[PDB]
């Protein structure tokens, strides 16, 4: 003799020892990224090609 | 021949016979007189105690 069993309810596991099907469908995906940058240029110049006489002292 | 189960899914009676439909009236439902025979008995505590 087994216990009371419902009629219209689905067959769910209810006690220790009942079986149940697991459908393994796992799909995980993670990601990350980053960056950084910096830059600097400089260029100076000056040239007195032909100096007049009254400025030759400087 | 049809077995009649309880709520514990055990056979308590066996049913077989001719159906009597009224013949508005219901056509998809009938009743059979003395159509089942008891096969299992239930225990009881009648007669025990005061």
């Amino acid at each position: 003799n087994y216990g009371y069993q419902p009629l219209f309810e689905d067959r769910r596991p209810r006690n220790i020892g009942d079986t149940l099907t697991i459908v393994l469908q796992e799909n995980v995906s993670a990601s990350k990224s980053s960056s950084a940058n910096a830059s600097r240029d400089g260029k100076t110049s000056f040239g007195f090609d032909t100096v007049p006489r009254y400025l030759q002292g400087l | 021949m049809t077995p009649l189960k309880g709520v514990d899914s055990q056979v308590y009676a066996l049913a077989q016979g001719n159906i009597l439909v009224g013949g508005v009236n219901q056509l998809n439902g009938g009743r059979i007189t003395n159509g089942a025979i008891i096969e299992r008995e239930l225990p009881t505590q009648f007669g025990a105690g005061n």
